[PDB]
RNA sequence: AAUGUUUGAAAAAAA
RNA sequence: UGACGCUCAGGUGCGAAAGCGUGGGGAGCAAACAGGAUUAGAUACCCUGGUAGUCCACGCCGUAAACGAUGUCGACUUGGAGGU
């Protein structure tokens, strides 16, 4: 009982993770709502967040409807957090927005 | 011996319940449309964007019927 | 143990 | 003793737990809550704490899968094995 008494302090330098929100392209009004609150809890305590939108079958022909959503996301949550990095392309069938804490 | 419709092209906008669709069409009308049951038969899906072919009535110009998608 | 392709109408099945 | 019985709308009382009011009490436990995890998310399950409450008095509440899911009273109608 010495050397936790420091490493208590030192433990306390926060870990950020990253917390993941996953979309889709028939997501609802009501539904983006709940998950917009998900990613303001997580970014109002300092943790990143990554963004999914995951497309199903033939919903990789729209793609910009799936952009539509993850630009949103970005709009909603301009003020309150940095984008680390926008997707471009489908990699695998989903498309990842990092965000940051500001 | 039946009464003519009016074929016209137009994109879903979005899904409905139990195959629903609002379609913009050609013309600028948004159309409340429903799937053919030929479509439902031989289970071809519609999606949000799916440019679709819809049957219209002159009865009523606020319903059509999607018979394809291209 | 949110699990384990898409197509189908003018003719599909994982490969 | 000598039919004084049976049932009973309305009525009256009793009625787990939670809950409510007032005043006590408070070890353990524990809604809420706080922190730690888990997870795609985890407003949970898991972990560490923890307030009301759980306890007492008095008053209130009048509900439960208040169940034998079987109203009360009386008579009659083969058997077998147990318990008290
Ligand atoms: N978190 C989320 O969104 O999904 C993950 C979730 O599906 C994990 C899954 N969880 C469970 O079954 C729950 N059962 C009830 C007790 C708690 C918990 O355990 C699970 O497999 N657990 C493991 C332990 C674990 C948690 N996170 C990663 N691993 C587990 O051991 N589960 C046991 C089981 O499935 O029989 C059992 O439930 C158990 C014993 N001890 C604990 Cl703790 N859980
Ligand atoms: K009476
Ligand atoms: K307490
Ligand atoms: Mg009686
Ligand atoms: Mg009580
Ligand atoms: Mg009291
Ligand atoms: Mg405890
Ligand atoms: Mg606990
Ligand atoms: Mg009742
Ligand atoms: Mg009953």
């Amino acid at each position: 009982e010495k050397s936790k008494s420091s490493k208590e302090q030192k433990k306390k330098q926060k870990v950020i993770q990253v917390k993941e929100i996953k979309f889709r392209p028939g997501t609802d009004e009501g539904d983006y709502q709940v998950k917009l609150r998900s990613l303001i809890r997580f970014l109002e305590e300092g943790d990143k967040a990554k963004i999914t939108l995951r497309f199903r079958g033939r919903e990789m022909a729209h793609q910009q409807i799936g952009m539509e959503v993850l630009n949103r996301v970005k709009d909603d949550l301009q003020e309150l957090a940095v984008v680390e990095s926008f997707p471009t392309k489908i990699e695998g069938r989903q498309m990842i927005m990092v965000l940051a804490p500001k | 011996a039946k009464e003519d419709n009016i074929e016209m092209q137009g994109t879903v906008l979005e899904t409905l319940p139990n195959t629903m669709f609002r379609v913009e069409l050609e013309n600028g009308h948004v159309v409340t449309a429903h799937i053919s049951g030929k479509m439902r038969k031989n289970y071809i899906r519609i999606l949000t964007g799916d440019k679709v072919t819809v049957e219209l009535t002159p009865y009523d110009l606020s319903k059509g019927r999607i018979v394809f998608r291209s």
